[PDB]
């Protein structure tokens, strides 16, 4: 986890480095599904949602 | 020709330091050691753990 190894003409010896945790940290773009299920039945808004299948056409 | 033999071929698969379980193939036994079988208190930390993020599936 947050291993690498650099392969290139810059090192003698290509090796896996144990990176530093960096900070701040990128945008996390994952979903989690048990937690969401965990919670009540939610609301999808379909008038919105069909509005913008049917608008963003090109 | 009268050689009691029992061997078994067994792999290393975590750690047990402390309370707490870590894996990885490091911490080579050395010759005459004791086994110990396995108990339920073990494999129920191992598995079960404790978080919200739990399903049963057998």
């Amino acid at each position: 986890a947050g291993e690498c190894l650099v392969v290139g003409d810059s090192t003698p010896i290509p090796s896996i480095v144990k990176l530093e945790l960096p900070n701040p940290e990128p945008r996390s773009q994952s979903i989690k599904f048990h937690k969401k299920w965990s919670e009540s039945w939610r609301t999808p808004s379909f008038e919105e949602v069909i509005m913008r299948w049917r608008k963003e056409n090109g | 020709k009268d050689e009691d033999i029992f061997i078994l071929t067994v792999q290393p698969v975590g750690i047990f330091k402390g309370e707490e379980f870590f894996q990885g193939n490091s911490m080579l036994p050395s010759p005459t050691e004791p086994v110990f079988l396995v108990e339920d208190d073990i494999l129920n930390k191992i598995f079960s753990n404790e978080k919200t993020k739990i399903f049963h599936l057998g």
